[PDB]
């Protein structure tokens, strides 16, 4: 369980 | 200051007695070299760019 | 069709893009030239050069948003393409923080910058800056993967921290405070001190300092903090949470205002700089 | 290609030094010291230690050089724009004297090339002034003058007079009188030239 | 008062070093280059090393690269030449001569005197058809040379030289770039040519212009000499 | 009785003039406007020699029209090589006051003068392979302004002294002195046959003079104000002035009166080169206006401009076979125009 969809800008 | 006046008066003297042509003559006479060495020179006739040193 | 904010971010970003591909290549063409015969302008060489960097990457979260996440590139991609994005943008806030150190150092010692200056000094500060963008940007390409699920197929890129817990809340307060705060104290304590240096005495007032430090100090608060608080925000709470929705649907308003002042600062040059349009027709 | 190469060798050394020398050469300040005649500009050069004389000096780790062109009687226009660059002019006037003075710097404060450089002034030679106005008073030279006749007050009148012919909001005047004093000069020119430079880097970074 | 002086000369065991040394004192010395121009006992003149001035750029002949380095000492103004490995085929007499290059410049203008050393037991070919020829006083005389592969440069600058070489002396120039006299050399001496053809004329010969003349091109840095001709009386 | 010496100068004067209104039977333009005209004259650059610091005031030609020499204040005199753009020599001066440079026929010698009023020879050809001064030339009591070579033994030189004299370089003594002139003297050019030259100073004036005997011959009075430039024609019987008139003004030496004008109405700056060519058909005057111009010698007419320099066009020449010309600025900058 590691995942959070960080955006690309970041 | 009588030595400086006596220098100007036999100056103005020495300048006086000159020999005097007519203006046409000179200007014929310019007109005449203008158009006799106008075929050798390179800046009113462009140079072709084979024989420029500079290109 | 995308009933979220996400428009004003596409209309920002196109915004951004079109006044930031012209402003900061003319001035870095300016600036080129003008090296090997002025100190002055290796600082605003860099900084045009990070700028227009960001400027020309900056396309390609419109057409990633545009998408509903989608990841056309592969893993390698993924990997290296956000590090370079954020280096450009953390040399940027460096090379602002040298400069206004270089204009204290040059008001407060005259003399001893008259004796010994030279552009090695420049070439080393610079040096030094993007050195510490690498160091701040080093935690990127190693924690970054992509996953593919069995539902409806699509692929995206997220960052995978493990089950310890106790490093997100390190690296982010490290790059929270060495990209905030740090700088922001540099500025302000310089510009302070110069300017009530230049006003104590007469052969010094200009009126003209206290407006371009204004303009420098406030677009740089405004323009950062929404984009730190945020992150700071963000980076703390449970995966599972009511509260993380607001945040996941202002992440990119906030990377589009906080990339607002990418394209801002070269017009500050642009205007202040004497002489500008007298030597755009030396440069060329 | 030929042996040209050694040739290129040689030009680009040649480049090398000549921007090495500029470099080196580019850590001076210059200054001007026109005047009238007699002035005390020659006793004040000493006290600090046909063509042109330049002297020079190094104080608190500042070189500098000192150009004297009193010596060419000619019209000033011919060569006023060779000394164009110049950081800033050290007029010397003698309170002793004087209209001619005052001609001298109200053409060269209204000059085109000089109208962006400071301008430090001494008045030389107090205490013989002292005594001659002890003996008769101002009104010799200053008819229109109306005060009393002591020496603060027509030190004042004559620097007022000397000041009023600027005409630039710019420009920077530093009156002093030395009063043949040791030790000042240099301090003076120290503090102007802080100020003058200080001015100049804050231009040039683009603050003004 | 140009002088140059040249130590350490001797016998060399095989597999030895030494060591060579050429003072200057009479002129600028860190403006010229430097050449090693060696000879042997009874043949013509060999080039060797090539030092150019701020020690940036060394050449070496293929017969001995690898096996000697060529250093200057401006502050002291000498100039060294470490050999290792001698061999039987390195005894010779080794020059020391000086060269400065920009436009309008006479490069090998003075030779050293030279000095002995005995040692215990993709290139241009220029051809000398003369090795012997007999003259008379008040006559004239003609040397011809010849090349493999043209030396008109796109410049319009042809690089060959001429050098006589009196018994018991150093070499001298007398004509550089196949047109230009040297300065000193009398006018009796002129040079032309057209490609890969030279001549030289010696009209009004005296009783001093007997020796060996040699021509030299120098378009390619692996320098080439010739066979020589001798003129005796 | 000095009235009488003003009255009988006085007379002389206006004889003089009398005489030389009499022989004004036409002008230039009525001969000459029966001839077809040039049209435009288009020049690009071609080099740019950037080596020097500030203001670089002099520069002068090579008789082989492949080799240039400039002085400038930061006190270097360098001599470039026009074809490759390399630096050959450099030459450090001891006074940076330098205004005048000058290169021998012969290419054995370079002079420079300026504030110090000291006239300094280098020679090139030394045996130990650098540039060594030879002689220092003194005696002027004012600044140099000019300095020509007759030979590889004898210079000429102009001062500010209000005077002009011949000197012998093996021996450093001046020969001959020339004297007449009231204010500085500033212009000087050299005749093709090298036995005549003209100069012109501060008092609207110039004049001829006989490298022989020192006298002077004639007199012309044309201009207004100070002239700044002179320059024989190729033939030799004419030479054109510049003055802050913003007029430039054609004299004949046979005829002694003027002949043309080169004014326009859009011009106010003054001028600071003049220069012919080849077959004087074209006339080149660098101005205040950043900039130079070009102008139809028997027309009076303007036939093209140049322009890309940011500051004053300080100096101006004309190679020997007329291939190229060059300009130089304040800006320290050096073009090549064909």
């Amino acid at each position: 369980y590691s995942f959070k969809d960080m955006p690309l800008x970041r | 200051s009588i030595a400086q006046a006596r220098k100007l008066v036999e100056q103005l003297k020495m300048e006086a007695n000159i020999d005097r042509i007519k203006v046409s003559k000179a200007a014929a006479d310019l007109m005449a070299y203008c158009e006799a060495h106008a075929k050798e020179d390179p800046l009113l006739t462009p140079v072709p760019a084979s024989e420029n040193p500079f290109r | 069709t995308l009933r979220v904010p996400d428009i004003l971010a596409l209309v920002i970003f196109a915004v951004v893009f079109l006044v930031g591909v012209l402003g900061n290549a003319l001035v870095v063409w300016v600036t080129a030239f003008e090296a090997k015969r002025t100190i002055n302008a290796i600082w605003f060489l860099n900084l045009a050069v990070a700028d227009f960097l960001s400027c020309l990457a900056l396309p390609i979260l419109f057409t990633s948003i545009v998408q509903h996440h989608h990841w056309p590139f592969g893993g390698a991609a993924c990997s290296i393409l956000p590090s370079l994005i954020l280096l450009n943008m953390y040399a940027s806030i460096l090379l602002l923080a040298t400069i206004s150190a270089d204009r204290f150092l040059l008001v407060f010692k005259p003399i001893w910058c008259q004796n010994f200056r030279g552009a090695g000094l420049a070439w080393i500060a610079c040096a030094v800056a993007w050195g510490l963008a690498l160091l701040l940007t080093i935690p990127s390409f190693l924690y970054r993967v992509v996953r593919e699920e069995y539902f409806p197929p699509k692929v995206l890129c997220g960052v995978d921290y493990s089950h310890d817990k106790r490093r997100e809340r390190a690296v982010a307060i490290v790059r929270l405070v060495l990209g905030f705060l740090w700088p922001l104290l540099t500025l302000t304590i310089c510009y302070t001190f110069i300017l009530l240096r230049t006003w104590s005495r007469r052969a010094t007032r200009s009126t003209k300092t206290l407006k371009v430090v204004v303009a420098v100090v406030a677009s740089f608060f405004i323009f950062w903090l929404p984009y730190q608080v945020t992150g700071i925000m963000m980076s703390f709470l449970e995966p599972s949470s009511p509260t993380f929705l607001l945040l996941k649907k202002l992440d990119s308003l906030c990377v589009s205002f906080a990339y607002i002042n990418c394209c801002i600062n070269p017009i500050i040059y642009v205007v202040a700089g004497q002489g500008f349009q007298g030597r755009l027709r030396k440069s060329l | 290609s030929a042996e040209e190469r050694a040739a290129l060798e040689r030009s680009k050394a040649i480049e090398k030094n000549l921007k090495e020398d500029g470099i080196s050469a580019a850590k001076d300040v210059k200054l001007l010291l026109l005047g009238a005649d007699n002035s005390g500009k020659s006793t004040i050069v000493k006290q600090m230690k046909t063509g042109i004389v330049e002297t020079h000096f190094t104080f608190k780790n500042l070189h500098f050089r000192l150009f004297d062109v009193g010596g060419q009687r000619s019209e000033r226009k011919k060569w006023i724009h060779c000394f164009e660059d110049v950081t800033a002019i050290i007029f010397c006037v003698d309170l002793s004297d004087m209209h001619e003075s005052l001609m001298l710097f109200d053409s060269i404060c209204n000059n085109k090339f000089f109208i962006d450089t400071s301008i430090i002034l001494f008045l030389n030679k107090k205490d013989l002034f002292g005594e001659k106005i002890k003996k008769s008073p101002l009104t010799i030279c200053f008819p229109e003058y109306t005060g009393p006749n002591t020496y603060e007050d027509a030190a004042a009148y004559i620097q007022a007079q000397f000041e009023s012919k600027n005409r630039s909001p710019n420009k920077e005047i530093y009156c002093h009188m030395t009063c043949a004093t040791d030790t000042n000069n240099a301090q003076v020119i120290f503090d102007a030239v802080t100020d003058i430079i200080i001015a100049n880097n804050l231009r040039g970074c683009g603050l003004y | 008062d140009v002088q140059l002086v040249e130590s350490g000369g001797g016998l060399v065991q095989p597999g030895g070093s030494r060591k060579l040394s050429c003072s200057a004192s009479g002129f600028a010395f860190s403006s010229f280059g430097m050449h090693w121009v060696r000879q042997a006992p009874e043949k013509g003149l060999e080039w060797v090393a090539y030092i150019s001035s701020g020690s940036g750029t060394i050449y070496y002949a293929d017969t001995v690269k690898g096996r000697f380095t060529i250093s200057r000492d401006d502050p002291k103004n000498t100039l060294f030449l470490q050999m290792t490995s001698l061999r039987s085929e390195d005894t010779a007499m080794y020059y020391c001569v000086r060269s400065i290059y920009y436009y309008g410049s006479s490069p090998f203008d003075f030779w050293g005197q030279g000095t002995t050393l005995t040692v215990s037991s993709s290139d241009i070919v220029m051809t000398q058809a003369t090795s012997s020829v007999p003259v008379t006083p008040g006559e004239s005389v003609s040397i011809s040379c010849r090349s493999s592969k043209s030396l008109l440069h796109s410049n319009g600058n042809t690089y060959l030289y001429w050098f006589l070489q009196r018994p018991g002396q150093s070499p001298q120039l007398l004509i550089y770039r196949m047109s230009n006299l040297a300065s000193g050399v009398p006018d009796r001496f002129s040079g032309s040519g057209s490609g890969t053809a030279f001549t030289l004329t010696i009209s009004r010969l005296e009783a001093e212009d007997v020796g060996v003349y040699y021509c030299m091109q120098h378009l390619e840095y692996p320098l080439t000499f010739g066979a020589g001709t001798k003129l005796e009386l | 009785e000095l009235d009488q010496l003003r009255q009988e100068a006085e007379q002389l004067k206006n004889q003089i003039r009398d005489a030389r209104k009499a022989c004004a039977d036409a002008t230039l333009s009525q001969i000459t406007n029966n001839i077809d005209p040039v049209g435009r004259i288009q020049m690009r650059t071609r080099r740019t020699l950037r080596g020097h610091l500030a203001k670089i005031y002099a520069m002068h030609w090579g008789t082989d029209s492949r080799l240039l020499v400039s002085a400038s204040q930061d006190g270097k005199l360098i001599i470039w090589d026009s074809y490759t753009t390399n630096k050959v020599h450099a030459i450090p001066l001891r006074s940076s006051w330098v205004m005048t440079c000058a290169y021998a026929p012969s290419g054995n010698y370079v002079a420079c003068g300026g504030l110090d009023n000291i006239c300094s020879i280098y020679n090139l050809k030394t045996r130990e392979g650098n540039v060594r001064v030879s002689r220092e030339l003194a005696g002027h009591t004012g600044y140099l302004s000019c300095c020509r070579f007759l030979d590889d033994n004898q210079i000429v030189t102009s001062s500010g002294d209000t005077t002009c004299a011949l000197w012998d370089i093996e021996t450093g003594q001046q020969t001959t002195t020339f004297t007449g002139h009231t204010g500085d003297v500033m212009s000087l050019s050299l005749a093709p046959d090298t036995r005549l030259f003209v100069s012109g100073a501060c008092d609207a004036s110039a004049k001829l003079w006989d490298v022989r005997e020192g006298m002077c011959r004639q007199t012309f009075t044309g201009h207004e104000s100070d002239i700044n430039a002179i320059c024989f024609f190729p033939n030799g019987n004419a030479f054109a002035t510049g003055s802050d008139d913003a007029t430039c003004r054609l004299f004949d030496l046979r005829a002694d009166q003027e002949l043309m004008t080169y004014s326009h109405d859009n011009i106010i700056c003054g001028i600071t080169s003049v220069s012919f060519s080849k077959s004087g058909r074209l006339l080149l005057a660098g101005y205040d206006d950043f900039n130079c111009n070009v102008w139809d010698a028997l027309k009076a007419d303007r036939a093209g401009v140049l322009a890309g320099h940011d500051n004053r066009v300080s100096c101006l020449g004309v190679t020997d076979d007329g291939m190229a010309v060059a300009t130089g600025s304040w800006d320290s900058f050096l073009k090549i125009w064909n």
